[PDB]
């Protein structure tokens, strides 16, 4: 098993993470100067073309070899712990894959990177012609996200529903396993991920007339059914009573964009102070949030530069 | 500008979240008369008009990108609505063409 | 529908609720434009101001009249653009109404 070698491999990698002062420089640059800067970094090391499709691809391929190769390098008890983190990036691939089989559209225009399910699992799944067979091919790597899929697929074959019940059931699955793999660092974070999900499920489905109890799943810290119901009526006075959590910063805010920005920045923060717990999954935890967030800012800074958008429209979203 | 706001900021975070966004949202406008065509007889010959209002949803796609997904879905409205103005003036342009030409004639 | 625009901005009009078939393939998007309106099996056809056909006669002679509109101005990009107010006003005054 064991994170002893694996943590060590990641510590060398934390050396080539992009510090805050790069994005600071990049805003001052035009697209031509941005491109010269980008090539110094490790995302730059996969670059294959000046234009936009190529920037999206260099970023993605950097994430595929430095982050998406982690579950293979461990096994067992190590592997389950690392796997839960990786699983969110796999769910994104799965939801798109499930949707290409079902609505008959090509394999293309989806997210592919390795994680827990390999590239070949997604190709064999795609080519499967019965949803049940599609499901056994997915169940081969082993993970809680299969077991979550399997139960939802028994109730339904409707696209929109499978998507929602899979996500709900999946975070519930994740939580139980994670609580049983211990460590304070992971527990604090898990709580925030669920709390953030809860808020966020409420925002995405806002005003659809639905049940507010459906947007609250266990794992919480301070949020409950009533806050959800008020929130659903359109009242944001609930967020103004929400303190003692690091979402203290959501108070007095009522725009969906500022609210959701806020949750992603909070989750970033928890993970960045998990490096005072680098033992076990703590360090990897911090490493994945930072590679993800970094990749996102280079894509936003590249878009902002190419189309000559307003600076303040993106300067605020590239810092927490 | 507030349509495009999100669009252009969801291109390199899309091309694999394209799938997700189109799913939660209300499916495509019909290609055969998705718009509402109105007929109207008026001087300057019988010119037909129309208003671009159709369903497309807003702030209701589940899963995906936290901010951008929902903000892109909402943006569809700012196509629709905006397009009605040009929907009436470019058809008015063809009417006032007839008049002007017959007048000078 | 179809919106006929720049490749990257064409992208955002292919999303559900809307139906686009854009992209540039020419400087006035003739390659696409012509073929597409020829059928008139789209509820609306729209051509932006980042292309816009300098010979409008070309289109009319091919579609052969249409009871649905064509070439609705959309900006076609974002860079804080709002010159499409005064531009469209003069577009009107040059070909019809009073002079200057």
């Amino acid at each position: 098993d064991d994170f002893a070698y694996l943590n060590a491999r990641v510590r060398v990698r934390r050396g080539t993470l992009l510090k805050e002062s790069f994005f600071q420089e990049a805003l001052d640059l035009s697209f031509a100067d941005f491109l010269r800067l980008l090539s110094e970094t490790v995302y730059g090391g996969e670059l294959a073309g000046q234009g936009l499709p190529d920037v999206d691809r260099a970023v993605l391929r950097t994430q595929a070899k430095l982050v998406g190769d982690l579950p293979r390098l461990v096994t067992g008890e190590a592997r389950e712990a690392v796997r839960l983190l990786l699983l969110r990036n796999d769910l994104h691939n799965l939801q798109a894959l499930l949707r290409a089989k079902a609505t008959g559209r090509p394999f293309e225009e989806v997210l592919l990177l390795p994680g827990t399910l390999r590239e070949e699992v997604w190709r064999q799944a795609y080519e499967a012609q019965d949803p049940a067979g599609m499901a056994q091919v997915l169940a081969v790597p082993g993970h809680p996200l299969a077991r979550a899929l399997r139960a939802v697929l028994r109730e339904t074959q409707d696209l929109a529903r499978v998507e929602a019940l899979l996500a709900k059931r999946f975070f519930e699955d994740v939580a139980k396993a994670a609580k049983g793999l211990d460590q304070p660092a992971l527990r604090d974070y898990l709580a925030l991920e669920v709390d953030a999900e809860n808020l966020r499920t409420a925002f995405k489905l806002q005003g659809s007339g639905l049940a507010p109890d459906a947007f609250f799943l266990k794992g919480g810290r301070f949020v409950d059914r009533v806050r959800f119901a008020r929130l659903m009526e359109g009242d944001y006075a609930v967020l103004d009573e929400l303190s003692g959590t690091p979402f203290s910063g959501l108070s007095g805010v009522r725009d969906l964009k500022a609210l959701e920005r806020g949750l992603r920045c909070v989750l970033l923060k928890e993970a960045k102070k998990g490096v005072q717990d680098p033992l076990g999954v703590g360090l990897v935890l911090a490493y994945v949030k930072e590679r993800e967030w970094e990749a996102v800012r280079l894509r936003l800074l590249a878009r902002r530069a190419y189309f000559g958008l307003p600076r303040a429209q993106v300067e605020e979203e590239v810092v927490c | 500008q507030a349509a495009k706001e999100a669009y252009a900021a969801l291109l390199l975070a899309q091309a694999f979240d394209g799938p997700e966004v189109v799913a939660g949202a209300a499916l495509g406008v019909p290609p055969l008369e998705g718009v509402e065509a109105e007929v109207e007889n008026v001087w300057g010959s019988k010119v037909p008009r129309l208003k671009a209002t159709f369903p497309d949803g807003a702030l209701l796609s589940p899963v995906g990108t936290p901010a951008y997904t929902l903000e892109a879905s909402r943006a569809f409205r700012r196509y629709a609505e905006a397009l009605i103005r040009v929907a009436n003036t470019e058809t008015r342009l063809k009417k006032i063409g007839e008049e002007i030409k017959k007048t000078t004639r | 529908m179809a919106v006929i625009a720049d490749p990257e901005t064409a992208q955002g009009f292919r999303l559900a609720g809307l139906e686009g078939y854009g992209a540039s393939s020419a400087e006035e998007a003739q390659s696409l434009l012509e073929t597409l309106v020829e059928r008139g099996g789209y509820a609306l056809v729209a051509v932006d101001e980042a292309l816009l056909p300098d010979p409008e006669r070309a289109v009319e002679r091919l579609m052969r009249g249409r009871d649905l509109p064509v070439l609705l101005p959309i900006a076609g990009l974002k860079e804080a653009f709002q010159g499409h107010d005064v531009e469209g006003y003069m577009r009107e005054l040059v070909r019809k109404t009073i002079g200057f």
